[PDB]
RNA sequence: GAGUUUGGCGGCCAUAGCGGUAGGGCAACUCCUGUACCCAUCCCGAACACAGCAGAUAAGCCUGCCCGCGUUCCUUACUGUACUGAAGUGUGCGAGCCUUCGGGAACUCUGGAUCGCUGCCAAGCUCA
RNA sequence: CCUGGGGCGGGACGCCCUUGAAAAGAUAUCAAGGGCGCGCAAUGGUUGACUCAAGCGGGUCGGAAACUCGCUGAAGAGUGCAAGAGCAUAAGUCAGCCUGACGUUAUUCAGCAUAGCAGUGGAUGACGAGACGAAAGUCGGCUCUAGCGAACUUUUGAGCCUCCUUGGUGGGGGCCAAAAAUGACAGAAAAGUUACCCCGGGGAUAAUUGAGUCGUUGCCGGCAAGAGUACAUAUCGACCCGGCAGCUUGCUACCUCGAUGUCGGUUCUUUCCAUCCUGGCCGUGCAGCAGCGGCCAAGGGUGAGGUUGUUCGCCUAUUAAA
RNA sequence: UGGGGCCCCGAAAAUUGACGGGGCUCAAGUCGACCACCGAUACCACGGAGUACCGCAAGGUAAUCUCGUAGGAAGGCGUUG
RNA sequence: UCCGCUGGUUCCUUCCGAAACAUGUCGCAGCAUGACCUGACUUGAGAUCGUCGGUGGAGUAGAGCACUGAUUGGCGAUUCCGGGGAUCCCUCGCUCGCUUGUCAAACUCCAAACCCCCCGUCAUCCUAGAAAGUCGGAGUCCGGACUGCUGGGGUAAGCUUGUAGUCCGUAAGGGAGACAACCCAGCCCGUGGUUAAGGUCCCCAAGUGUCGACUAAGUGUUAAUACUAAAGGGCGU
């Protein structure tokens, strides 16, 4: 039978770049952002904490609040809204 | 600026297609809008190529349709008089002209339904199968949907 | 079985060697033939494809045979140089209960193709080119698909 | 060592070999300033550094060099050439409107009785806030003129320069 | 007050790498001289640490250059080719494929470019 | 219980990874590759110092089998165990110091897209105590995703509440957590036979009449390798390739279970040709007789008996042929 | 010699028989174009019914209202007391 | 008595109008919860079925060998790990490099067209009430077919199991000889008019129509289609 875990069907949607492996850049790490700012999510293997499911991967939700280290975002799924913890080093911005 | 006609019914038609169709305003066949040159609405008829036909209208075409098919609000048919009394230009002819050159628009005349109900093409149409380039009536016309519409007097 | 129950491509490639298991072995031994150390032939035709399909390597090795026998019978041992180019990758498999588990298992080998796809390709001199016409006329008579010649280098010698 | 298109190359301060990535994400991570102590032979060398997307700004950054002015005619690679260099940075950082921050030695071992626990001692010292213990600070019998009393005997007029340079020092900033 | 040089902390992370070659050190960095002290070796003052005057640009670092491998970019052809969204009373015995409107490669080809760009601060200076 | 009818076989009956799956998400089959129902006081935490696999050059029998020195080496190693992903001043190797393999508690995510569903897990946090480290920080086991179970019942741990008019003793009842298992894994205390069988339904589902297909079966074609004393084609015909019929057996489940009366023989009528004889032609390795091979032709003929239920098949004496 | 269009051989099945049938040969077949006409409840016009929404009523708007099984809802007809 | 199993269940019109699917189930001819339909009420301003531009997600088609597995010969050497017949007399396969010829569903240095989230714009809906919320009543969990995906399996099948769109179910009327789902069309009643699909020798309404060629076989006179014969040959034209 297949497996319905956490990390299915995820071969090449977990995997970085060739001339990506190895340590991110760090300055990703430190951003900082404010109470309504568009982020995208992309998520950083190289990581291995904080992580949102990857079916949450190339969405786009909007700053709620900070709890510690991590941003609560709000993403559309189909017609519902989910809350997803994520520290800044998996988000980016909207660039206008 | 632009001429749409529908030529095709509502049956096994896409969700997609259909609903641009009711944006456009047409809900029948033989039912024609006049609607600018701007890339929204050329993108809007490049997606229902295959269901109605189009192409650049002139002043000659447009005067004789609004003179024939231009119903008011409540299926009243107008008339020299209205235009001569509501809007500024003296005939039908001349708001036609100031229409075309985009110096006037459709909505200057209160009460004036968008749609135009035309008649079925006399002497029948090329066909509902193939495109113009093809030999047939679908899809963009050029300046040669004038003959089509003044066929559909 | 007969040679119309593997020749259509409907289904995708199955090829990869450490999943399946147990691929019989193939019969055609040498890939090139005749002269191979000569490189002045001018004279290059070549056997095509007309359409897609899947030839048994069974079927390859009886037209390489019978080209073989008319180039050497014809033109001479050392006056050509064939190729063959497709090598046979895919597998076949034949199902062998009914329906209830009906995937089958591995009884051959076959080499897929595409319209245009050079097959063969003979060499020869100015004299020998109606034998070599001859000689791959016949090979393409075994072969699973309508097959058209082309003669691909000094086209205007020949014509 | 480029062969081919799969291979990979380091950042360019990892080829300079001049920069820990990992010991930078971890200082990072405080929301609140850095102490760059970066030393050489000729003299050593203290700034205060803050990060931003595009470089690392800097507020402070000062130079031991700077005794000349006052009077420290010593030896600039000395333990106390570095405690004066703190001592100054510390107060020109004091009153320029920054107080605080972390402590970071980059790729140097952190041993007891060095120049860059000696720059610390010196910060620490003037009021400029830091988080740290004692147990690393030099002892003062090093500082004053003693890590050369067995090879240049001939020279110990040390302390009292030292005392002229710490009274100018507080004389200049305040 | 503008510019140059040097030093430190960095952003993009091979257009920056690999290899080759000719020049420079006055201020600065480095090499470089030893082991009283804090410090160190699974043995070694090699390294790290401390103390630093000598000599040197042979190395690190800096400037100029090289198409020789690798990477990035443009152009000629392949080619509007392969593939593909929508509609079709278009076509094949069949597995399939064709016409119109709209998108559009990859490798390879002729010829050129790429031997990093850039942010903050300090010091010596060089002007009015 | 599932099930290309049921049975037999197996478990696709719980959990984890890759493909199928058509570049967001979802997606079936007794689909393909598989694994798990554990092991570890170190194989765990933190700080410090380093770089691994494999080659090339040198050294004493240290043999193409040992250890050491120098060079190339972004990883070709290792990381407990499947598959996939991650990791180089490190998530790897070794040393020092330690036990965070801590007590309590709130949300959000997936299991269970969208869109209800336990228990139970994983990510952020909060309170109280610590380890390592100059500090920043890291630590809620072993880099990430598997290694597990409700209610009721018993046992164990800390402190309290309680037993019928009141107070005490012995003994019960309760709240919170941990352990004991339901693998058919969202949780019955559970073996067979019926041809002596009975009832309610089903073409929602099988024998075989029909329809579809043709692997197989019967009958042909293409190229001709070769044999035939020479000569591919008088005669036989390889390998490979392409078909026709529905006359054998398979495959499917479209019709029929409030019934379409099975096998063989007998009687009687008819149709097809892919010709056994009768009629006409062509070739021959056809002297004659008689043969061998092919073409047109369905008008007429095609029988009698022994074994066997037999179809089929063997045998006997005739016959133009049976 | 190569590339194309159509046709011929390859081509055998069981009641009598299926281009829908008759028939059709510079076509009543095939290929490339073209013209005129026929042909729906579609589209246009006129009259009528109902419905939805608004309005105190009169009445107003409807190209953007009129198919329908399981089924939900509203208003009416009939039998005995 | 009881059954999840079979049969029956009586008047008219009007408004709206599905699901044959997911999870749990001693569950598979049943049931519960959700999706989908309907009625009422609360609140009070936006919503996105569509177009264009941009910030992002791609790892499928195609293509290719740069990793992982395969794969064809030539050349030069591995002075090895190797098989042929006392200086291992010397032959020399496996292997390593340069060139040639093929591959991949569990390969990727590359890389589309569809598609998905968000911002702006146009466009449509909306105070005659958007989005959201609360309560009442259900049916349904035997589906089938056509056009795409070379979909997966299978020799194939009017076979079996998926997916996007649209249909039949529940869809009249017109045309296909008849045709559940193919083409035109989605339909209140009556009259007039013009057209769509398709047709115009007769059956049968309207052409023994026009222009330029082909076929000599009654071949053909058959959009799609479960209803239509192949390889090969022809000094037929
Ligand atoms: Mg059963
Ligand atoms: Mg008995
Ligand atoms: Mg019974
Ligand atoms: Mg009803
Ligand atoms: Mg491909
Ligand atoms: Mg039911
Ligand atoms: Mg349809
Ligand atoms: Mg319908
Ligand atoms: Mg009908």
């Amino acid at each position: 039978t297949n497996s319905h875990g956490e990390k299915r069907c995820t071969r090449y949607k977990l995997q970085k770049t060739v001339r990506e492996r190895g340590i991110s850049p760090v300055s990703r790490a430190i951003q900082e952002f404010e109470e309504g700012q568009m982020v995208h999510i992309d998520i950083d293997p190289s990581v291995q904490k904080g992580m949102p499911n990857p079916k949450f991967q190339g969405s786009t939700g909007k700053v709620i609040g900070q709890r510690g280290r991590s941003y609560v975002l709000e993403v559309r799924s189909g017609n519902a809204m989910k809350e997803v913890f994520s520290l800044p080093q998996h988000l980016k911005p909207q660039k206008y | 600026m632009y001429a749409v006609v529908r030529l095709r019914g509502q049956v096994n038609v896409r969700y997609t297609i259909e609903d641009t169709m009711k944006m456009l305003r047409l809900h029948k066949v033989n039912h024609c809008v006049f609607v600018p040159e701007n890339p929204h609405y050329k993108g809007m008829v490049q997606k229902v190529k295959d269901y109605v036909a189009y192409g650049k209208i002139d002043a000659k075409t447009l005067a004789e349709v609004l003179e024939n098919r231009g119903r008011l609000e409540g299926d009243t048919r107008l008339t020299e008089e209205y235009i001569r009394e509501n809007t500024d230009y003296d005939s039908i002819q001349a708001f036609a002209e100031a229409v075309i050159e985009g110096k006037s628009s459709l909505k200057d005349i209160p009460k004036l339904k968008p749609v135009f109900r035309l008649h079925p093409p006399r002497k029948g149409h090329a066909g509902i199968k193939r495109t113009v380039q093809q030999g047939g009536v679908l899809g963009n016309h050029d300046e040669n949907i004038n003959v089509l519409l003044h066929k559909m007097r | 079985k007969p040679g119309s129950m593997y020749r259509n491509v409907r289904q995708r490639s199955f090829t990869r060697r450490k999943y399946m298991g147990g691929v019989p072995g193939s019969q055609v031994i040498h890939y090139d033939m005749g002269d191979k150390a000569n490189t002045s032939f001018p004279v290059k035709i070549s056997l095509i494809v007309e359409e897609k399909c899947q030839i048994r390597h069974t079927a390859l090795e009886a037209a390489r045979i019978t080209a073989n026998r008319h180039l050497v019978a014809d033109t001479g041992k050392m006056g050509f140089y064939m190729k063959l180019r497709v090598y046979p990758h895919e597998v076949i498999r034949e199902n062998k209960s009914g329906m209830r588990r009906a995937f089958g298992k591995n009884v051959g080998t076959a080499a897929r193709v595409k319209p245009m796809q050079k097959i063969f390709t003979v060499a020869v001199e100015k004299q020998n080119f109606k034998a070599a016409k001859e000689a791959l006329w016949h090979a393409g008579q075994k072969l699973p698909t309508p097959c058209r010649i082309v003669v691909d280098e000094g086209a205007e010698l020949v014509q | 060592m480029a062969t081919g298109p799969r291979y990979k190359v380091p950042f360019r301060r990892r080829r300079e070999g001049r920069t820990n990535y990992h010991l930078r994400l971890k200082l990072l991570l405080s929301r609140q300033d850095r102490v760059v102590v970066r030393k050489s032979s000729r003299n050593v060398q203290i700034q205060l550094i803050a990060p931003t997307p595009d470089g690392d700004i800097t507020y402070s950054s000062a130079v031991s060099n700077e005794l000349a002015k006052y009077g420290y005619t010593g030896a600039t690679g000395n333990t106390t050439a570095a405690y004066l260099t703190g001592l100054l940075f510390g107060l020109k950082s004091l009153q320029k409107g920054y107080e605080g921050g972390i402590l970071d030695i980059g790729l140097q071992a952190s041993s007891a009785g060095s120049r860059v626990y000696a720059a610390l001692k010196g910060v620490v010292d003037s009021g400029f806030e830091i988080p740290c213990s004692p147990e690393v600070f030099p002892p003062d019998e090093r500082i004053r003129g003693e890590h050369i009393a067995g090879y240049r005997e001939e020279s110990s007029d040390l302390p009292e320069q030292f005392e002229a340079t710490k009274e100018k020092i507080f004389a200049e900033f305040s």
